[PDB]
């Protein structure tokens, strides 16, 4: 019996109850980024950069 | 010459 | 019996009840970034930079 | 029996009840970053820089 | 325009988020009544007696 | 315009978030009544007696 | 415009967030009544007697 | 020459 | 030449 | 003559 | 003659 | 003759 990195539970979401009673919702983007309404999200990156709800306006690396 | 004008004249 | 890094629980979300009764919601982005409404999010990055709700207006690295 | 880094519980969120009765909500971004409404978020970064609700207006590293 | 008993909202339940993470649940009844776990219940009785989660052990009206 | 008993809101429940993380739950009834766990319940009785979570052991009206 | 008994809000419950992390819960009834755990309950009785979490051991009206 | 003008004249 | 003007003339 | 015996001898 | 005996002899 | 005996002999 070793259990090397075993029996784990990593990047987990459970038992999520959500109610969203919105009468009006409105997003207006003019250039750039808009991230809206991320719910119950699970990730596990290995040897990499992992974002979830990142937003960047604009990367301008001219020349 | 990035431009991102926007208007909402009501 | 070793249990090297085992039996763990890392980057976990559970038992989340949420109610959002909003009559009006409005996002207006003009250039740049807007991140809105991240709920019940779990991540586990290894050997990397992990953001969750990052926002950057604009990276301008000319030349 | 060793339990090296085992039986842990790291970066965990549970048992979160939330109610948000807002009649009107409005975000107006003109250039830059806006991060709004992060709830019940869990992360575990290893060998990396991990932000959660960071916001930067604009990085301007010309030349 | 009269609106006699109109535009009402009576005996109403809405926007209910519930999470019940129970590892073990056990009811043992030996004679009598057991009422367990009533959630989000709405009633409207008119000219009558309306119970919701009543429990009576035993009515013994001999003779 | 009269609005006789109108535009009302009576016996109402809304916006209820609940989390119940119980590891063990056990009810043992031996004769009698047990009422357990009523949540988010709305009623409106008219011209009648309305209970919600009543419990009576035993009515014994002999003769 | 009269508004006789109108525009009211009677017997109302809203915006209730609850968290109950109990490791063990145990009810043992031997004869009689037990009422346990009433949450976010709204009632409106008219021309009647309205209880909510009443408990009576035993009514014994012999003869 | 980044420009991000915006107006909401009501 | 970053510019981020914004107005809300009502 | 109501009877409601019950046992859980383990 | 109501009877509601119960036992849990372990 | 109501009876509601109960035991939990462990």
């Amino acid at each position: 019996v070793l259990y090397v990195g075993s029996k784990t539970k990593e990047g987990v979401v459970h038992g999520v109850a959500t109610v969203a009673e919105k009468t009006k919702e409105q997003v207006t983007n003019v250039g750039g980024a808009v991230v809206t309404g991320v719910t119950a999200v699970a990730q596990k990156t290995v040897e990499g950069a992992g974002s979830i709800a990142a937003a960047t306006g604009f990367v301008k690396k001219d020349q | 010459g990035v431009v991102a004008a926007a208007e909402k004249t009501k």
